[PDB]
């Protein structure tokens, strides 16, 4: 590697810096708030009475979680179909406001439930327009609606059979005018009789029997969402380098148990440039630190490639519990400058050859091996101060001595249209 | 520039071979700055201790030399400019000094027990003992007073040295804002991180800071462009914090070479 | 009547933890030294414009100063918000009401057309409260503890804290206080940019305008 | 870079905040100039005659 | 589209040149204190007695 980037096949005595290192992430958690008061959907899908076609029951649900999850994998229900979206999703999904439509309808109607649909359900009952509907879901009501002996409880608004010409075998009009009147409308001597019934028997056949019918419609862009789908939940670990989105906001790094204090209204607390520091977690309502993630560039003692073809590795300033030949099995050094690995730590001190940092430095010089020590400042001596004592040379001698200094460099002029 | 995407390193590498210009140039400042202070303090190539009883004809020294009561060896002076003074997140990391603290305060006085003891001759060979009186002697020689003067007047001039020397630690501990220059260094270098780490989160005319999300709302076909642009500022940014550094650099070490010469010449001899 | 708000009016503008940090803020405050139209309603409910917000204060320790009208119309064409008190239960209605000449409620109705949606929570006390519609959120704040820096004016120094937040998403410009049948101040806020000083624990101790002097 | 303009100095305000460091450093520059003048010259204390 | 092409490659190229011009303006000012240096050395040391 320190060939590579000093790009040369040789290289002399001294420290590198080749690369660095970064430890690298581990399993995620996930969270959110901790409940959401579930809404009585059970009184919707599953009431102990409906209501008629011609005066299918609205109803609005919002500002709570819904759970689709259940309702879809259950096969409980006969038809179930969704527009637009899959049902699958609907348990990430968020909306303003939901509406939720039901009533009782034949076997054969069923089908008639959809944007662009034509009949009497559909024009006069229950006009859905040329949109995407939420879900339409249609259960059998054989077992407790016909059983029970309402063969004919439910009525229909077909049409007042008032001002119609025979144009074909059914004699099917969109003119309702009347129906006001809460007695199906009163034509001065009951002339015509709007309204019919339906035949639920149950031993007439399934092609009829009564099916609980129920529409959910949801709205969007009208309002910021108020309602969500159940969100996947998982635990959480400590002391590991994970990533996280932590209820809402992103980040990598370790956790650690916290000491601050909030006060009840606060999410996280952050130091500067939006960093965050200190985390609270819904579920648990703790307060927990975040630290950032331990990297750092490595660097290569070595004597040279004359001398002898083996380094020394250095890791700056990493506690190298877990760095991980040069990874676990070689000795290892703590220094105050990281740790270093393949070379031995004696207690004797020297000259410094090979500057590293915090005071030591590692060399072989005072057998085919790299020992590091703590440098030596230099020689020791006392020289015997007293108040009536001086030394004078006797001898002299005469050095020359050398000094090196550049004064100028090389002259080089570049064109600018050319280059 | 990129915080761990690998899309952002696809089209980083594509620029050149710029991170090999700048990690040299910050290295050679470093190393740089390293050869200042071996300069400016190594300049014994021996320890002297001074002898255990002291009788420097009057003179009282006990406020300068180091103290063994103290477990760093610190004399008074050192321990008050130390306490008079005071001042790794996303690839920002800061390297120790090879020099530490301990070893500059061992050099420091072995620098003053040798021109106590010796006077200026440990500054051309082998120190040589020298009584301190007769030292002071040859020193107002060397200004021009007879050193008739001094041999007459000691006890006068040693009540002025330490009566001096308690006024100007006095003041010290006192008078604060006479560091002026060490406190500009500190907060100049502090002040340039800081608004270097806060330039991050600037928008560059891009779509968002946070480029997870970008890459997460978007298709390639236009990220490649938000992402280029986030790029180019953030590069610029770089740049230019590694320019101001350089001047900074520069004039650091003028500033370390006056001051070597300072030491070599008023400290191991006479101007 | 006219009076002088001395320090009044600094609130905790997000929900991010800090500590010993000044922090520039650029949001809209009520500006220091500024007027505010006293009120002796005693034996007058004006309709006042909204325009972005108000401060109230409030002193009076009793059940008379309950309700809150807002909106643009004050009609059935467009919906109104409605935030009574009762004493047990804080009911807020958004749906549709018509005009109402002067209301009498304290423990006006006229019909519930459109009716969307509706919702339910829970020297003298210095009620405080901020009132603020921005991007289809509606958040109120408060301060129910007073202090008795001076006796007959509002003087002191406090900070204010969210209680509740509101996704209704409806334009409103107009409001009106509400009584029964048988000493309010008001202030407006102005984009304004202000230097917080946060505690060790993390609470507001000490603010600092940018657009009134100099040495600010 | 911007001459009396408001599309301009929204556009200018998203890029950063180069121009403090811009403004700092003229600033020393002349506070530089002002000390190398006065420490050339202002070296007695007394007006002799 | 050749107009864009070279557009970025223009400002690419120049970006590159400008850093050199910095760097050897750089060390023109740090080589000329060190031969101002060397000069008075040979002035006061070799014309003369330190
Ligand atoms: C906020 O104030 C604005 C006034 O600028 C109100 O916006 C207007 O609301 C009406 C409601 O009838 C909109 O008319 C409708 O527009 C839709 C198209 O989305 C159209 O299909 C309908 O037939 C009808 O014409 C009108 O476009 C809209 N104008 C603007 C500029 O948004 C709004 O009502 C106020 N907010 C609330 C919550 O009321
Ligand atoms: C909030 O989530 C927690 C954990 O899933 C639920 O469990 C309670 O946690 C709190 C601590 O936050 C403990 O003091 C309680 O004793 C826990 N309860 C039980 C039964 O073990 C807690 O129920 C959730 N809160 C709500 C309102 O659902
Ligand atoms: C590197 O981290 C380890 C922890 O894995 C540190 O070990 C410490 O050891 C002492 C001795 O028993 C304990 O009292 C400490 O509690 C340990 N630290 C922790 C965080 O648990 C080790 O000291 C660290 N290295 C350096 C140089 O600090
Ligand atoms: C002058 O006298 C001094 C003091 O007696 C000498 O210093 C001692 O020299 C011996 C010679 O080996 C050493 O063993 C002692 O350790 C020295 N004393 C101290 C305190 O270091 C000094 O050597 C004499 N001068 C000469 C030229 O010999
Ligand atoms: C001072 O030292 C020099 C050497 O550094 C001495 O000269 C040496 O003297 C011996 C004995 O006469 C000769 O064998 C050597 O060849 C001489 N050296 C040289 C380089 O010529 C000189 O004697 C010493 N001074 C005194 C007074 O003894
Ligand atoms: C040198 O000066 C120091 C100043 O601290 C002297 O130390 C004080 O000496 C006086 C009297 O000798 C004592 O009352 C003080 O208690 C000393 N200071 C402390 C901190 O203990 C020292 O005595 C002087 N030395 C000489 C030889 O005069
Ligand atoms: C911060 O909050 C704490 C408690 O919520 C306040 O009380 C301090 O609590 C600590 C921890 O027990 C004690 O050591 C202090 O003595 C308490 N202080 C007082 C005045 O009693 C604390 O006052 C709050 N403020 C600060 C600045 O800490
Ligand atoms: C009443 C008070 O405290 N401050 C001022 C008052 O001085 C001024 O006269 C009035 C309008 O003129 O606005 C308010
Ligand atoms: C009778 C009536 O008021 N109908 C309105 C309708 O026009 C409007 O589209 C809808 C919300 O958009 O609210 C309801
Ligand atoms: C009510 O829920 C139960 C639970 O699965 C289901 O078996 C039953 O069919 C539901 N009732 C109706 C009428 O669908
Ligand atoms: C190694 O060093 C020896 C002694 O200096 C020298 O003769 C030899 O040429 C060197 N070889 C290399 C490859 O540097
Ligand atoms: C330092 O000296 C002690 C004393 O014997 C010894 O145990 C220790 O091994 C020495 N240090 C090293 C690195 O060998
Ligand atoms: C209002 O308060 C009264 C008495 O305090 C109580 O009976 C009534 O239920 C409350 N209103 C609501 C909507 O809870």
């Amino acid at each position: 590697e320190t060939k590579c980037t000093l790009k040369s096949f040789t290289v002399e005595k001294g420290i590198y810096q080749t690369s660095n290192f970064r430890v690298q992430p581990t399993e995620s958690i996930v969270r959110f708030p901790n409940i959401t008061n579930l809404c009585p959907f059970g009184e919707v899908f599953n009431a102990t009475r409906f209501a008629s076609v011609y005066a299918w029951n609205r109803k609005r649900i919002s500002n709570c979680v819904a759970d689709y999850s259940v309702l879809y994998n259950s096969a409980s229900f006969s038809t179930f179909k969704c527009y637009g979206v899959s049902p699958t999703k609907l348990n990430d999904l968020c909306f303003t406001n939901v509406y939720a439509d039901s009533f009782v309808i034949r076997g054969d109607e069923v089908r008639q439930i959809a944007p662009g649909q034509t009949g009497k359900i559909a024009d006069y009952n229950y006009k859905l327009p040329d949109d995407f509907t939420g879900c339409v879901i249609a259960w059998n009501s054989n077992n407790l609606d016909s059983k029970v002996g309402g063969n004919y409880n439910y009525l229909y608004r077909l049409f007042r059979k008032s001002n119609l010409k025979p144009f074909e075998r059914d004699i099917s009009t969109e003119i309702y005018q009347a129906g006001s009147t809460p007695c199906n409308g009163v034509e001065g001597f009951n002339c015509y009789f709007p309204l019919q019934s339906y035949g639920f028997q149950p031993t007439n056949g399934v092609g009829y029997q009564p099916y609980r019918v129920v529409v959910l419609s949801f709205e969007l862009l009208h309002a910021p969402a108020t309602v969500c789908g159940p969100k996947k939940s998982t635990n959480l670990v400590k002391n590991k380098c994970v990533n996280f989105n932590f209820n809402g906001l992103t980040g990598t790094g370790v956790l650690t148990e916290s000491n601050k204090k909030f006060l009840p209204f606060q999410q996280f607390g952050r130091d500067i440039a939006d960093t965050t520091d200190a985390v609270r977690d819904p579920q648990t309502l703790e307060i927990l630190d975040i630290t950032p993630c331990s990297f750092g560039g490595v660097s290569v003692i070595t004597p040279g490639t004359n001398t002898s073809n083996q380094v020394a590795v250095l890791y700056q300033g990493v506690n190298c519990t877990e760095v991980p030949v040069y990874s676990t099995g070689s000795n290892v050094f703590q220094t105050r400058a990281g740790c270093l690995i393949g070379a031995e730590h004696v207690n004797n001190s020297y000259e410094c050859d090979i500057p590293i940092g915090a005071g030591i430095c590692a060399s072989y010089q005072t057998s085919q091996s790299i020992i590091a020590y703590t440098m030596s400042l230099g020689a020791e001596n006392s020289v015997a101060y007293s108040n009536n004592s001086i030394a004078i040379p006797t001898n002299f001698t005469i050095s020359v001595t050398t000094e090196i200094l550049p004064v100028s460099m090389t002259k080089t002029s570049v064109d600018c249209t050319m280059y | 520039i990129c915080g761990d995407s690998t899309e952002c390193s696809n089209l980083l590498l594509q620029y050149g071979s710029f991170c090999t210009q700048l990690n040299r140039a910050l290295t050679g400042i470093a190393v740089e700055q390293d050869k200042n202070t071996q300069e400016v303090f190594a300049q014994v190539k021996q320890i002297y201790k001074t002898p255990p009883i002291k009788d420097f004809g009057g003179f009282n020294f006990s406020q300068i030399l180091p103290d063994p009561s103290k477990p760093s060896k610190r004399s008074f002076i050192e321990d008050l400019l130390f306490n008079k003074v005071t001042l790794k997140f996303n690839g920002l990391t800061v390297l120790p000094p090879l020099l530490t603290d301990e070893m500059i305060a061992q050099y420091t006085s072995a620098l003053l027990a040798g021109t106590i003891t010796s006077g200026w001759t440990f500054g051309a060979g082998a120190a040589l003992q020298i009584p301190f009186a007769m030292q002071m002697a040859y020193r107002f020689n060397g200004i021009g007073v007879t050193q008739n003067v001094l041999y007459e007047n000691q006890k006068l001039i040693a009540n002025q040295f330490n009566s001096a020397i308690g006024k100007i630690q006095d003041s010290l501990s006192s008078t604060a804002s006479a560091l002026g220059k060490l406190q500009d260094v500190v907060n100049q270098n502090a002040q340039a991180l800081n608004t270097l780490v806060k330039q991050l989160s600037s928008n560059f005319g891009a779509i968002s800071s946070v480029l997870n999300d970008i890459l997460s709302r978007l298709d390639p076909p236009e990220a490649e462009v938000q992402i280029d642009r986030l790029i180019t500022g953030r590069l610029q940014s770089l740049q230019t914090y590694v320019t101001q550094q350089l001047i900074r650099a520069a004039e650091i070490r003028a500033s370390a070479n006056l001051a070597a010469t300072k030491m070599s010449e008023c400290v191991l001899g006479q101007s | 009547a006219y009076t002088n708000s001395f320090t009044r009016g600094v609130y905790y503008p997000d929900k991010v933890f800090r500590s010993s940090v000044l922090h520039s803020t650029q949001d809209l405050f009520l500006p220091f030294f500024s007027n505010v139209t006293w009120f002796h309603a005693i034996h007058d409910n004006p309709v006042l414009p909204f325009n972005d917000g108000v401060y109230f204060a409030s002193t009076e320790k009793s059940n008379i100063i309950r309700g809150w009208i807002f909106g643009t119309t004050l009609d059935s064409k467009t919906q109104s918000l409605l935030i009574v008190n009762n004493a047990t239960n804080v009911v807020i209605k958004v749906c549709e009401f018509q005009f109402c000449n002067d209301p009498f409620l304290g423990v006006v109705y006229s019909s519930a057309n459109n009716c969307t949606f509706e919702y339910v929570s829970q020297f003298k006390n210095l009620r405080e409260f901020v009132f603020k519609n921005i991007d289809g959120y509606f958040k109120i704040y408060s301060k129910h503890t007073p202090i008795n820096l001076v006796r007959d004016l509002p003087q002191g120094f406090s900070a204010l804290e969210p209680l509740v937040d509101l996704p209704i998403g409806i334009n409103i410009t107009r409001f009106q206080t509400l009584l029964a049948l048988h000493a309010y101040y008001v202030g407006y806020l102005q984009p304004r940019t202000f230097l917080l000083k946060y505690n060790e624990n993390g609470t507001i101790t000490d603010a600092v305008d940018c657009a009134l002097d100099p040495l600010s």
